[PDB]
């Protein structure tokens, strides 16, 4: 969910934290059994 | 107590903490063991 661009000053959303070490795991586990089926993205997407 | 097993491991990248330290006793500590690793890009210096 993170696309090749990133904008310089980031945020702090749990959507930060999936797929990655040093947490407790069970929650990550959780996030990305919850996200799946949504449509999440970061990062620029279009420039019209 | 691992006796015979040839661990495939892939991506390399995602694994926490815990299973880093027990491949490592594992190959210490250890009868005969393998962990191979297909995916590791390395540059070879060879030397006599």
């Amino acid at each position: 969910a993170i696309l090749p661009t990133i904008p310089t000053t980031t945020g702090v959303s749990p959507l930060l934290r999936i797929d990655t070490r040093t947490e407790p795991i069970w929650y990550n586990d959780a996030i990305k059994t919850l996200i799946t089926n949504l449509t999440i993205q970061y990062g620029k997407i279009k420039t019209v | 107590d691992i006796k015979n097993v040839n661990f495939q491991i892939d991506i390399t990248g995602i694994w926490p903490e815990y299973v880093i330290t027990l491949l490592l006793r594992a190959i210490n500590n250890g009868f005969n063991t393998y962990v191979s690793m297909p995916n590791i890009l390395y540059k070879p210096t060879i030397t006599a």
